[PDB]
């Protein structure tokens, strides 16, 4: 239709053991779109977040990020494609020896940014998760459902165009989860889009999203 | 083609899936032509004679 | 039960119409054959009575 | 659009009590579809599959299967119509007098297929549903979600245009509920259409396909 | 496209403390659609409900009932606005005090009709909701699930153009919920749109209705 | 404790083929007791409810019905044990060419009783059930949900000990199902224990009854 | 009663950061029982399960595994604890470079054990699990469903009295998961304890096991 920030053609992902994690998969996602990538545990669910980020190449098919192709892209400029991207994972990559600010604060200084600047967006982005006042304590003696929101934190600062979250809330309440996908739609009202891959099943049923249900690495059928 | 011999297959394992009502049904069906047969032969040999 | 299934599956009333009428024309030829053998065993038994 | 494979126009199932078990179901599948056909109990769904595989015929409207009207189908040619669908009850209809290997052969002998030409389609459909080996042993000695197993084997047997699911895994487990709709899936991958009906609301709610919601007859609200 | 029943284009409700109940709430209805509004506790679920009844004005946006707007509609307007529109409310409003028969007969007395016309459309009413020969016991006597069912019979007495719902069968066992949305269903059959707002995850997963999915005042995701 | 009406000592049953389809199952029931017998597809939980009703027999242990060993129970006795137990499948086992006055008058007969007195019981039978100024009617036009409903008044005439019910509303909708449930406790309630076998998960969760799970032939635990 | 394999008194736990993660936690469990530990995120269900494994120690109250109390252990006896516990986190902790059967073959080797008495255990256990044939691959070619499957392989190594996991299966499939259940019900049949603490609600709602709820740190109630 107009330029759809997410596109795969024919992706095929055939790892160096010889077996599919992906087969024909295609599919096109608008700019602002919110959708749930379901499936069982042997579908190429995180394969095909990764391939999103540049983490791995398709071993067939094509690629569209934004207006760009990125079936080849050249290994100088993934960094550039991964500054867009907004990664969650099941577990927070936090480096739980530094603290939350810094912990935050670190894809500005990826992208570079004055000091000041800094100050102002991580500030900010710690508020919209509601976890200002908490910028000083460690990650280690946040609770178990508060150290993902600073996860979520880090990814949303510097204005991703696609959060891709991998089974979020997995080690979380459900009357966490619930919280945390109140979260996600609070971004996906302004720009950005979102592909939340789960296996929650009443977490999907009560929102009215666009779902894939990828199935031993077939994408869509509904 | 082939199907006429599935046919000929399962009739005959039917016929043989119980022998002993089978052959109580062979053996009422040969008296019920015996009687007519012998009073046939009667029938000619005494025509003859 | 298994003519049922077969009716089902999408068998034509000849293919059920056919082990039933092989098995009666040979239960038939049969029998008449078995009849024949006996009536000749016992007519020629008899014969040892005339 | 193109060939709708299935095709309802004002279809009504009034039986010789005088009650209503359809009241103007109008749809149509297209020839790939996947859709769950879900309602109470007292809804005419096990009623609208009968209608399909002309086991039953309409009392109003008219069905076209593939390109053909069969809403008056002659006797003669109702045994061809049921060759290109295939058919699952909740429990299975095998025949436990004899062996899975015949039980499962017996389509391609209803239609008249060579000795060789049987032996290797039943092996090659006894492996789709994964239970090769098995080809020896009676239905009886099976497990229980292991002989409705073969009922799908049958019914993928020589190849139908449609798998008519009527309530499939009632009686069986949830871990194998999925298991035979990830089969399903596995036909319909190809070129083949199903109408799945079900009951079961964690195996809907996992899925994206299109779902048929009878109600006192009346088939579409979504 | 033709002529929708409801239709909002960028309402807000903000009320005297300060406070956001809906924001930028877009959408519409078509005469005869059924849909469901879901959402958490603290969107603006039954704010959405009241706006379309008239009971409370939006503070920013336009809404268009049948034909006519009435965003600012005429205090003298209002009384012939909501006689088109069915209310059933999570708990029943009977008037305890008084017969059922007239606590049903209530709306044709409002606009005015005669004697021998109130007999025959109640006796109708209270004969699709199933509860005639109860026309003459007070709603204390009856059951839980049975005072709910009179209010739907009232709503549905002179043939209201729209039923909303505000999360009705939240006070009813699971097993009497879905007699219910079958009643709600049973009328939109021949003409009537349906709002039915609720929180009930197994009875709107057993349907294919539009789900509009408010969010803190955001109204549609999906 | 009392007097045991179903209890089972470490029990086994192989079958033809050589697989054990159960395996140790030990437990008892008071006259009195519901509960629900829950498990996977491959737990013996229809052979544990057919070791009961005299069907199939134990391999290995012991088996008491009411105070009588029933383990090793003779040919000759057989009908006189199923006569106190209710028997109710998923798939209900009506006789279709025959009304459902005269099929639900079946286990009154098998006794021997007078006709008033048959037409008594089934009256009251057809009237727990709600399934009354239905008995001249065949079962075929009966809705999915009332054909079992006469499943369980055939099984409640007599007045069995135990009702056995080997995964009721199977085929049943889920507001169905629940109806199905508050007629067994309409039995549980008086003298009847209920050994409800069923893989439903909503269900038995709204109960607070006993729970049997049979995992590959292993009960409870 | 007996001999209880865990038992807990009025214990507590504050971390460094002066919060109170478990409080007042009292239980016991029976050399044989299997007990689900369910909570919300807050509240202590893996401080307890680190309790167990001498991972942690107590700032309060008194523990005791089998007949002995490690409520302040010597860091000198800590190894043998964990020997005869079985430990199987949400996320398998397997060695990435190194292959199946030498990472289920690491506990056999911690107690010290001839390479025939190694080769035959591990085999065995990898075939309790299902996992045969599979030993000789690396873990990164193994499915997200197996690579747990040889995490409880290697737990059940070594025959520990008591298998604790922290949420497994949280990241399997709900077809996975009831087949990684009925795999701790092999263990528990013979002779292990199982504390299996999740979070699930379709896993321990098919099940009659204990419930161990655990809000805010007070546990069960
Ligand atoms: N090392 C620690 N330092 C400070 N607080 C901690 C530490 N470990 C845990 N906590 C706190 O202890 C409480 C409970 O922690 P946990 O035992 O991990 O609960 P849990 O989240 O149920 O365990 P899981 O999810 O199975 S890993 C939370 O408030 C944590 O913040
Ligand atoms: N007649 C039989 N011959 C051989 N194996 C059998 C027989 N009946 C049952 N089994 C096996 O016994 C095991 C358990 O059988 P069932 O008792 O039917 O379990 P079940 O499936 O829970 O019962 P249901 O579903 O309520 S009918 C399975 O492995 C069956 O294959
Ligand atoms: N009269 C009022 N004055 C001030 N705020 C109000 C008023 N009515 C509702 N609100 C607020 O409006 C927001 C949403 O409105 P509600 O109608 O309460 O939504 P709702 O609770 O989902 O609807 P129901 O009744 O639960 S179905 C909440 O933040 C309420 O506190
Ligand atoms: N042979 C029949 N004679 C009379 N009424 C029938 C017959 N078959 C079905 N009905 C009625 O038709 C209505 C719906 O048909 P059914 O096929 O029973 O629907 P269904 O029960 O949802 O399908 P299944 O088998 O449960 S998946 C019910 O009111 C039945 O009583
Ligand atoms: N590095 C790898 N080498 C070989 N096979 C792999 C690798 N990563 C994944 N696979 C296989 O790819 C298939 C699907 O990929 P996965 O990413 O594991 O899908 P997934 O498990 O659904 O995603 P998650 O992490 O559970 S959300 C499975 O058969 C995996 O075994």
């Amino acid at each position: 239709s107009g330029l759809v920030m997410i596109r795969f053609e024919h992706v095929s992902k055939a790892y160096l053991g010889g077996r599919q994690a992906l087969q024909g998969v295609t599919f096109h996602m608008q700019p602002g779109e919110m959708a749930f990538l379901t499936g069982h545990s042997g579908a190429g669910k995180s394969t095909l977040l990764k391939l999103i980020c540049g983490i791995e190449r398709p071993s067939a098919g094509k690629i569209w990020f934004s207006g760009h192709d990125i079936t080849r892209l050249k290994n100088r400029e993934v960094p550039f494609l991964r500054r867009q991207i907004g990664m969650i994972f099941q577990d927070h990559h936090l480096l739980m020896d530094r603290t939350v600010y810094d912990n935050v604060a670190i894809p500005l200084i990826i992208a570079g940014a004055s000091g000041d600047d800094i100050r102002r967006r991580v500030s900010a982005a710690l508020d919209k998760v509601g976890l200002l006042d908490k910028a000083k304590n460690f990650p280690i003696q946040l609770s178990g459902g508060e150290q993902q929101r600073v996860g979520i934190a880090r990814a949303v600062v510097n204005k991703p165009a696609v959060l891709l979250a991998d089974e979020p809330t997995g080690n979380l309440d459900d009357a966490l989860s619930e919280g945390i996908l109140r979260l996600f739609e609070e971004f996906n009202r302004v720009g950005v889009t979102v592909l939340m891959a789960t296996h929650d099943i009443n977490l999907i049923s009560r929102r009215s999203y666009r779902m894939l249900t990828l199935s031993d690495g077939h994408l869509h059928g509904g | 083609n082939e199907q006429v011999r599935y046919a000929f297959h399962g009739a005959l394992q039917d016929l043989k899936s119980k022998p002993f009502a089978t052959f109580l049904t062979v053996m009422v069906i040969a008296i019920s032509l015996t009687l007519p047969s012998v009073c046939y032969m009667v029938y000619k040999n005494v025509n003859q004679a | 039960d298994s003519i049922n299934v077969q009716k089902l599956i999408g068998a034509t009333d000849g293919f059920i119409l056919r082990p039933f009428l092989y098995g009666g024309a040979l239960l038939g030829f049969s029998g008449a054959l078995l009849s024949l053998i006996l009536s000749e065993i016992l007519v020629l038994r008899l014969s040892s009575a005339v």
